[PDB]
């Protein structure tokens, strides 16, 4: 992470598709290092199908550079997270902040 | 006239991890010459065990990902590297990990040996997601000296194969952190000696005792080619 | 740049410090005199050269 | 094989045999100058301060 | 090779009116007018080396067995005439005028 | 670039007058500096003579630029390359001694290129009247736009 | 050649009709194969491992 | 703000502190500045930028060292190289370059 | 024809116009 | 567990006085734990017998001048501190100095005793003038371990004990065959004469393990 920052960071690993951000907010159902499985809260939820937002994270390939992206899950079994919240880092970022 | 030699004296713990030794009977500047010495020995040539070669049970390579088990293997293996351990009579001991269930498993869920001593029982290897969910694993710890990377431990090769056999690096010391500071020490009678306040750092793998000897140990019989010299080749 | 600066922090002096106004049979023990911490880089002394 | 041997029979040849090292922008005849090599684990160059 | 008027002057007439030497002069205190003014040392051998290639060549005057109005080398010319003040004909000859190129 | 130096001494008494630059002030580059490693024309008087302080061609090196110094020399002639005999090339003794090392310059270095070399390579320095390109209309001969007439 | 014919005769290895076109690890890179693909022309059969 | 939040570190305001020598064990004269800087490693990586061929493959139409292995061609040798080699009195190292 | 080639262009310069 | 002592150590002596010796191979960092620690002991404890106190025949203080010698008072003690001398059954033991007459005052121009070793005889002490000109005084040497200034002295020269002249050790890097970095040493000295080079190193290096002798076993 940047010991020293500005507070963009947050803003370009989000806007970044690098992280995986929530769909809509919820409880956590399941956590592992491959998937992510949010249930949604009812006000977010669409009255038909119910459902749950399903996180496919990209675990370890090739970049362009030939460097490697790969995500890793930042949330904990049975997390309250809010619609809009970091889901997971991509490469090179921490807890939502950028760190290069 | 002639000379004065040293000895150590209150030995006093704080943490398993960090303590500070002491030695009294100092002369001028040596405190100074004897700390920064000592200081080098210290941190780098103490003997340590750790954590060298890992099978695990679904897993080809350090980079896939067990089902049920929100640590990728890379970090996982990671984790291992910081695990402290201590062991007595054997040179090289593999642990067997096993545990299922939802929840952390510690470093405690292992299976004890004669000479394993988990200094770090809640020391968390990973974590375990689904109720149903086993891992089972093979830890081989070794013992050795200074820092050894898992890149110059693949030349002997000569058939390595168990492809399931990751390879971590090798950290081998017990020490992490080592400060000296000489105050002045006044015996009743002599004009100025000094003290020594050997304020170390430790992984809880090594008592004070027993490293700060083998410390001194090195340095004779470094200093043993040191006195007369034969100019040999 | 390293070098000189080395070099310009050594030949300096200032007005007062360890080993001021004290002489020396040579460079030889005016080292010894710096290494053992007993006088400082830079202060004012008349040392015997050749 | 990389036999352990040849490291030996490299510092021989190697001895009293100059390389050439240049920079990019070569302007004067200095920008090239013969040095005697000396083995380096590492693959970096190392180059004299002074020059 | 008075000033007759004001500004700055061809060194093509520096060479022409005033000679080699000084419009040698000339170019080395201009150009090392320019580095000097930054701090650069440049020893003025160098820019001299430069002035001689740029008269290399000279346009004759007189005859006898050259071209009368060719640029040529005054390299050629010098041995040329060195080889009719004892050798052939003198003939005549030949005068040439150094050139700035 | 194919100039060389040819012949060892093409024995010309010629050569042009060096003196210190004073620009307008004050001693914008000293004599010993403008003359260093260079070869005399002509043997040096002191200020009073029927004294040769430096006797005919002779490189002028430290000792010698000093001991004109601690006389009172103002001005001197030295053999440059624009005045060498030599043809198709520079006689040693008029171009000077420099190099890497400090002796005279040997025959047949290729000096030209070491020239143009020397020239070229601190340009990176100079401005965008003055700088860099107002060298260039130096050596290029150009004629300025309103010159004067002589 | 000659003295190649002889060196086949000598060491009597079957010189073969196939050359060794092999992909193999660039000289100084390492590391671990995370990951294998077979593309194939349709109608070429695949083999085993593929 | 930044000597403040170091006042609240209980570390000094200087930002500098008094280092020693762990060779030595001695003292550094002077108190020099010590601190957190966020650092990037770039790819430039040593083992990308090194490469060296003794002899390699050759273009066909002009027959000069051209890398078909990776084994790359050698070095480009230019005109302003040659002239270095040209004010040197090196016509042994010139000709051996671009012949042999 | 110049440094360590100086010598031999002109051992060979020479050599030409001559027999 | 186990490790490395070097090999392979050659000391390439320039004169009885000064030397290089070199030692390789050192595992890492080894080089600079040794050549400092040894460089302490040599330039700050080692033992010698250098002058300390000198009372003078006819002027109390620093500030006066002797009649009939163009040596300064400060000067003609500078050269007695490299006066290099060595005692042998006596811990300390005081010299007189009388020569008088036109000329050098040498070191063999001082009176022998039994125990008294002057390894310079040669020595420049200073010169005399012209016509007579008398110079004899009660000169004390003492013993101790290091370099004790004047100034130390509170209730005179400085103590120069230590035979040691000048300490470097430089720490290259040595390669085994098959190991990255092992570092090589090289510990150049200077001495004055009152031990040689190669017997002090030992010396030095066996007052650092008699320190050891509560932790070894
Ligand atoms: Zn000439």
């Amino acid at each position: 992470k940047p010991l020293v920052g500005t507070g963009m960071e947050r803003a370009v690993a989000v806007d970044s598709g690098v992280t995986a951000v929530a769909k809509r907010g919820g409880v956590v159902q399941y956590v592992d290092a491959s998937r992510i499985v949010i249930k949604v809260n009812e006000d977010e939820m669409y009255p038909g199908e119910a459902g749950i937002d399903i996180y496919n994270l990209t675990k370890y390939t090739r970049s362009n550079q030939n460097t490697c992206i790969n995500q890793m899950p930042c949330v904990s079994l049975g997390e309250p997270v809010e619609r809009g919240d970091v889901l997971a880092d991509g490469p090179s970022t921490d807890l939502g902040e950028l760190a290069l | 006239t002639e000379f004065l030699k040293p000895r150590l004296v209150d030995i006093e713990q704080v943490s398993s991890t960090h303590a500070k030794v002491t030695l009294e009977p100092l002369e001028r500047g040596f405190g100074h010459t004897l700390g920064n010495a000592l200081r080098r020995i210290l941190l780098s040539s103490m003997p340590g065990c750790a954590v060298t070669e890992v099978e695990i049970d679904g897993v080809l390579h350090e980079y896939s990902t067990k089902e049920g088990v929100q640590e990728d293997i890379l970090e996982i293996l990671l984790n291992l590297k910081g695990l402290a351990v201590r062991v007595q009579g054997k040179d090289e001991v593999i642990l067997t990990l096993n545990k299922s269930g939802i929840g952390p498993v510690t470093a405690a869920d292992i299976t004890h040996d004669g000479d394993v001593e988990i200094v770090k029982p809640q020391h968390v290897i990973c974590h375990l997601t689904d109720e149903n969910a086993s891992i089972s694993m093979r830890i081989k710890v070794q013992r050795g000296r200074g820092y050894v990377p898992a890149s110059t431990r693949i030349h002997s090769e000569e058939d390595e194969r168990p492809i399931g056999r990751l390879l971590v690096d090798a950290c081998y010391s017990p020490v992490e952190r080592i400060a000296y500071n000489v105050e002045a020490a006044r015996v009743e009678q002599r004009t100025d000696l000094d003290k020594l306040v050997i304020e170390m750092e430790t992984n809880g793998t090594i008592d004070p005792e027993e490293a700060i000897r083998r410390a001194a140990t090195i340095l004779a019989e470094q200093l043993e080619a040191f006195v007369d010299l034969r100019d040999v080749r | 740049q390293d070098v000189v600066l080395g070099l310009y922090y050594m030949t300096r002096d200032c007005v007062n410090a360890k080993g001021e106004g004290m002489v020396l049979t040579g460079p030889k023990e005016a080292e010894r005199l710096y290494r053992s911490g007993l006088a400082s880089l830079h202060a004012r002394v008349k040392v015997r050269i050749t | 094989r990389e036999e352990a041997v040849v490291w030996d029979i490299l510092d021989e040849v190697i001895r009293e045999h100059p390389v050439l090292l240049n920079r990019a922008p070569t302007l004067h005849r200095l920008g090239i100058q013969a040095f005697e090599p000396v083995l380096i684990e590492g693959k970096a160059i190392q180059l004299h301060p002074l020059v | 090779g008075d000033v007759i008027s004001d500004g700055p002057e061809a060194p093509h007439d520096i060479l022409r009116l005033r000679g080699v030497h000084a419009v040698t002069r000339y170019i080395v205190n201009e150009v090392q007018d320019v580095y000097r003014l930054q701090g650069v040392k440049i020893n003025d051998k160098h820019i001299e080396v430069i002035v001689r290639q740029m008269l290399r060549k000279a346009t004759i005057v007189n005859a006898g067995s050259s071209d009368f109005l060719e640029g040529e080398q005054v390299e050629y010319s010098r041995v040329k005439i060195a080889n009719r003040e004892l050798e052939a004909n003198g003939k005549v000859g030949a005068t040439y005028s150094r050139d700035l190129l | 670039q194919d100039l060389v130096v040819t012949e060892d001494d093409c024995g010309t008494h010629e050569g042009i007058m060096m003196t210190p630059v004073i620009e307008g002030g004050d001693v914008k580059e000293p004599l010993r500096d403008r003359v260093l490693g260079r070869v005399t024309a002509e043997d040096v008087l002191k200020p009073g003579t029927a004294d040769i302080l430096v006797p005919r061609n002779t490189l002028l090196h430290e000792q010698w630029c000093d001991l004109l110094e601690e006389n009172s020399v103002d001005a001197v002639k030295v053999r440059s390359v624009v005045s060498c005999d030599t043809d198709f090339g520079v006689c040693a003794h008029c171009y000077g001694r420099d190099l890497a090392r400090g002796h005279i310059i040997n025959k047949g270095e290729a000096i030209g290129v070491i020239a143009a070399q020397s020239i070229g390579e601190p340009g990176t320095q100079l401005t965008m009247t003055g700088g860099l390109p107002r060298v260039a209309d130096l050596f290029e001969a150009r004629r300025p736009k309103e010159p004067a007439i002589l | 050649t000659p003295e190649e014919k002889l060196l086949r005769a000598i060491f009597g290895e079957k010189a073969s009709d196939v050359k060794d076109s092999s992909l193999r690890v660039p000289n100084g890179v390492s590391g671990t194969v995370i990951d294998v693909q077979v593309f194939t022309r349709d109608g070429v059969e695949k083999d085993k491992r593929a | 703000e930044i000597k403040e939040l170091l006042k609240l570190g209980d570390l000094p305001t200087s930002g500098q502190i008094r280092l020693y020598d762990g060779r030595t064990g001695e003292q550094f004269e002077r108190p020099v500045t010590v601190g957190y800087m966020y650092m990037l490693k770039l790819n430039h990586l040593v083992d990308d930028k090194m490469h060296a061929r003794s002899t390699g493959s050759y273009s066909l139409v002009t027959q000069q060292p051209l890398g078909g292995k990776a084994q790359f061609g050698g070095q480009r040798f230019g005109e302003m190289e040659v002239w270095a080699l040209e004010a040197y009195g090196a016509a042994y190292t010139l000709q051996e370059m671009l012949t042999v | 024809p110049a440094g360590t080639g100086y010598a031999y262009h002109q051992d060979r310069m020479r050599r030409r116009a001559a027999g």
